[PDB]
C-alpha cells in the first residue's frame, strides 16, 4: 500500500499534527455561539453521520476514516458557518473514497445516499429532507481539496494496532475490543494532535485494562514517551464518560439550532 | 447556502494561474493525461522555467486525485515534484506545477540514433534505478516506464539530473515485460524492472531492444523471442500459470529460436559480453519475474564501482548538444 512507511516525512506528520493551544484559539470564534460541551457534542454527532455515510455506501474503515479526518481538518482552521457541515460531511465520504480507490460513487449514488441516512437514521436531528444536490458537493470538494492543501493520504492507528496485536500473540482476545477503542477515538481531536501509532498504544492499553490482561512488560520493553500515551488513554476514559451522560438523540436538534448559520450575499 | 464573508475572502486570496504566469503559446506536450506548458513567472521573482500541466477532464476525476495525493507526499531528486496546485473554480480545470525538464531520453536517443561522454549511459542508469527505487520502497509502481518519461534537466543548478515522471501517450509495447504480454493480470515491481533493462539496452546500442510494428500481442513476444530466445522450462517454471500460456504453444515453437541469445544480440551492437555492463544487462532482462534483479540490488551492482563512476550531472560537465523543446 502506497507510502506505507513514510509517516515521518511525510504531509499528515509535517503538517496536519497541530498543537492543541492553536487549536483552541481558532475554535473561540464558534464558541460565542456554543459552549465547550456542545462543541463536543456536534463533533461527535457528526462522527455518527459520516460513519452512517460510510456503512449505507459500503466503504471500509480506512475510507470512513480518512473522511472523517478531513471533516476534522476542515474545521480545526474555519466556522461551522462558513460551509454547512450537512454538505460537508458527504463531500468528505466523496473525496476520501476517491483517494483510497474504492471509485468515484456515482452522483445518483451519493445524493441517495446523503438523503437517506439522514432520513431514517438521523430524522431526530434533521426534519427536512436534504437539500444539496451534486453540483453543491462538487463545489465543496473544490474548497474542502483547497483547505487541506491538497494533503489527502491520511494515515490511521488500525494498522499500527494490528502490528502491536500480532506482536502480543493476542488477536482474537484483544483485536476487537482495541479496534472498536479506536473507531470511538474520533469522536475526538486525537488525531489532530497525536502520531496514529501513539494512539494505537492508548487504545491496546484500554482494551487490556478492561479485558483484566496483564502487558506491563511489554509497554514497559517499547521505547515511546510513556507520558504522551498517558495523556490520550485520560481522553479516552473521559469520552465514555461524555457518551454515558450524552443523549444525543434529544439534544442534538436544540445544539444543531444554535450552531452560527451561513450568512447569504447582500 | 455557502457563508458570503468566507467565500469572497478566499476568492480575494486565491492564486489564479493565469494572473502568476506566462504561458499562452508555450505549449511543449499533449496527451491522454493533458496539456503541458513551459511557464515564465509574471512578477519576476524567479525567472526560472516551469513546467504548468493542465489535467484533461474536469473536476477532482479518479485520476486528478491521484497524481495530487502521490505527488504531494513523494520526495526524491530522482522523481518530478510538484511545485504548487491551482484550483480554477470558474471552468473546474486543475493545474499542476512542476520544475521545468528541458530534456528527455526520447529525444536524447533519437539525436544520436540520427548521427557520448565517459559515462553518461551509465550514469542515466544509476539515477533511474535510484528513483525507481524510493518509489518501489513507498509501493509505488510506475506501470509505464519508457524513455519519454525519463526526463533530465537542462542548464540550472540541477543540471544533467534524471527525473522520473509519467507524461501518459501522445501505445507501443516495446518495454512491456514477458508477462503482461500472456494476460498477467497485476503490475508488479519486476514488470518496472524489465522495462529499465529495455531502457539500458536501447542507451548502449540506440536502438529499442524489442522494436516491433486484447492482453495477447504475438508479434511483441515474437521479437523478445527472436532477441532472448525462447525460455526453457527450468528458466521459467511457472509460465505454465500464466492465462495466455497455452496460446503461447498453440502459436510458437522453441525450434524457431534456436539461435538466438542476448549473447547473440548486443554482440552484433557492438556490447562485449564479458562486460559488467552486459552482465547486469541481462539480470534485468530475466524473463521469468521472480528471477528478476530488484532496483536495490542493481544499484550495487560491480557496473557502477568500474571506471568511469556515475556522476551527479550525466552530461560530466560537458556543453549541451541536444536541442530545447520545440513549441506546439
Ligand atoms: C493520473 C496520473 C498521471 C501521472 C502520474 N504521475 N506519476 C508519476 C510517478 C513517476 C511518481 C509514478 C509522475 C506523474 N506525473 C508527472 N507529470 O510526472 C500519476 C497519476
Amino acid at each position: 500500500k502506497a507510502m506505507a512507511g513514510n509517516f515521518w516525512q511525510s504531509s499528515h506528520y509535517l503538517q496536519w499534527i497541530l498543537d492543541k493551544q492553536d487549536l483552541l484559539k481558532e475554535r473561540q470564534k464558534d464558541l460565542k455561539f456554543l459552549s465547550e460541551e456542545e462543541y463536543w457534542k456536534l463533533q461527535i454527532f457528526f462522527t455518527n453521520v459520516i460513519q452512517a455515510l460510510g456503512e449505507h455506501l459500503k466503504l471500509r474503515q480506512q475510507v470512513i476514516a480518512t473522511a472523517t479526518v478531513y471533516f476534522k481538518r476542515f474545521y480545526a482552521r474555519y466556522s461551522l458557518k462558513s460551509i454547512d457541515p450537512v454538505l460537508m460531511a458527504p463531500t468528505c465520504v466523496f473525496l476520501a473514497s476517491k483517494v483510497e480507490e474504492f471509485g468515484v460513487v456515482s452522483n445518483t449514488r451519493l445524493i441517495a445516499a446523503a438523503t437517506s441516512v439522514l432520513k431514517t437514521r438521523f430524522s431526530y436531528a434533521f426534519p427536512k429532507e436534504f437539500p444539496y444536490r451534486m453540483n453543491h458537493i462538487l463545489e465543496c470538494e473544490f474548497y474542502l481539496l483547497e483547505l487541506m492543501d491538497c494533503c489527502l493520504i491520511v494515515y490511521h492507528p488500525y494498522r499500527p494496532l494490528l502490528q502491536y496485536v500480532q506482536d502480543m500473540g493476542q488477536e482474537d482476545m484483544l483485536l476487537p475490543l482495541a479496534w472498536r477503542i479506536v473507531n470511538d477515538t474520533y469522536r475526538t481531536d486525537l488525531c489532530l494532535l497525536y502520531p496514529p501509532f501513539m494512539i494505537a498504544l492508548a487504545c491496546l492499553h484500554v482494551a487490556c485494562v478492561v479485558q483484566q490482561k496483564d502487558a506491563r512488560q511489554w509497554f514497559a520493553e517499547l521505547s515511546v514517551d510513556m507520558e504522551k500515551i498517558l495523556e490520550i488513554i485520560r481522553v479516552i476514559l473521559k469520552l465514555y464518560e461524555q457518551w454515558k451522560n450524552f443523549d444525543e438523540r434529544k439534544e442534538m436538534a436544540t445544539i444543531l439550532s444554535k450552531m452560527p448559520k451561513p450568512k447569504p450575499p447582500p | 447556502k455557502m457563508d458570503y464573508d468566507f467565500k469572497v475572502k478566499l476568492s480575494s486570496e486565491r492564486e489564479r494561474v493565469e494572473d502568476l504566469f506566462e504561458y499562452e503559446g508555450c505549449k511543449v506536450g499533449r496527451g491522454t493525461y493533458g496539456h503541458v506548458y513551459k511557464a515564465k513567472r509574471k512578477d519576476g521573482k524567479d525567472d526560472k522555467d516551469y513546467a504548468l500541466k493542465q489535467i484533461e477532464g474536469t473536476g477532482i476525476s479518479m485520476s486528478a486525485c491521484r497524481e495530487i495525493a502521490l505527488l504531494r507526499e513523494l520526495k526524491h531528486p530522482n522523481v518530478i515534484s510538484l511545485q504548487k496546485v491551482f484550483l480554477s473554480h470558474a471552468d473546474r480545470k486543475v493545474w499542476l506545477l512542476f520544475d521545468y525538464a528541458e530534456h528527455d531520453l526520447w529525444h536524447i536517443i533519437k539525436f544520436h540514433r540520427a548521427s557520448l561522454p565517459r559515462g553518461m549511459v551509465k550514469s542515466l542508469l544509476y539515477q533511474i534505478l535510484d528513483g525507481i527505487h524510493y518509489l518501489h520502497a513507498n509501493w509505488v509502481l510506475h506501470r509505464d516506464l519508457k524513455p519519454a518519461n525519463i526526463l533530465v534537466m537542462g542548464e540550472g543548478p540541477e543540471r544533467g539530473r534524471v527525473k522520473i515522471a509519467d507524461m501518459g501517450f501522445a501505445v507501443t509495447f516495446w518495454y512491456r515485460a514477458p508477462e503482461l504480454l500472456l494476460g498477467a493480470r497485476h503490475y508488479t515491481k519486476a514488470i518496472d524492472i524489465w522495462a529499465i533493462g529495455c531502457i539500458f539496452a536501447e542507451l548502449l546500442t540506440s536502438e529499442p531492444i524489442f522494436h516491433c510494428r486484447n492482453p495477447y500481442h504475438h508479434d511483441q513476444l515474437d521479437r523478445i523471442f527472436n532477441v532472448m530466445g525462447f525460455p526453457a522450462d527450468k528458466d521459467w517454471e511457472d509460465i505454465k500459470k500464466m492465462p495466455e500460456h497455452s496460446t503461447l504453444m498453440k502459436d510458437f515453437r522453441r525450434n524457431t529460436y534456436t539461435n538466438c541469445s542476448l549473447i547473440k544480440y548486443m554482440e552484433k551492437h557492438k556490447v562485449k559480453p564479458d562486460s559488467k555492463a552486459f552482465h547486469l544487462l541481462q539480470k534485468l532482462l530475466t524473463m521469468d519475474p521472480i528471477k528478476r534483479i530488484t532496483s536495490e540490488q542493481a544499484m550495487q551492482d560491480p557496473y557502477f564501482l568500474e571506471d568511469p563512476l556515475p556522476t551527479s550531472d550525466v552530461f560530466a560537465g560537458c556543453q549541451i548538444p541536444y536541442p530545447k523543446r520545440e513549441f506546439l
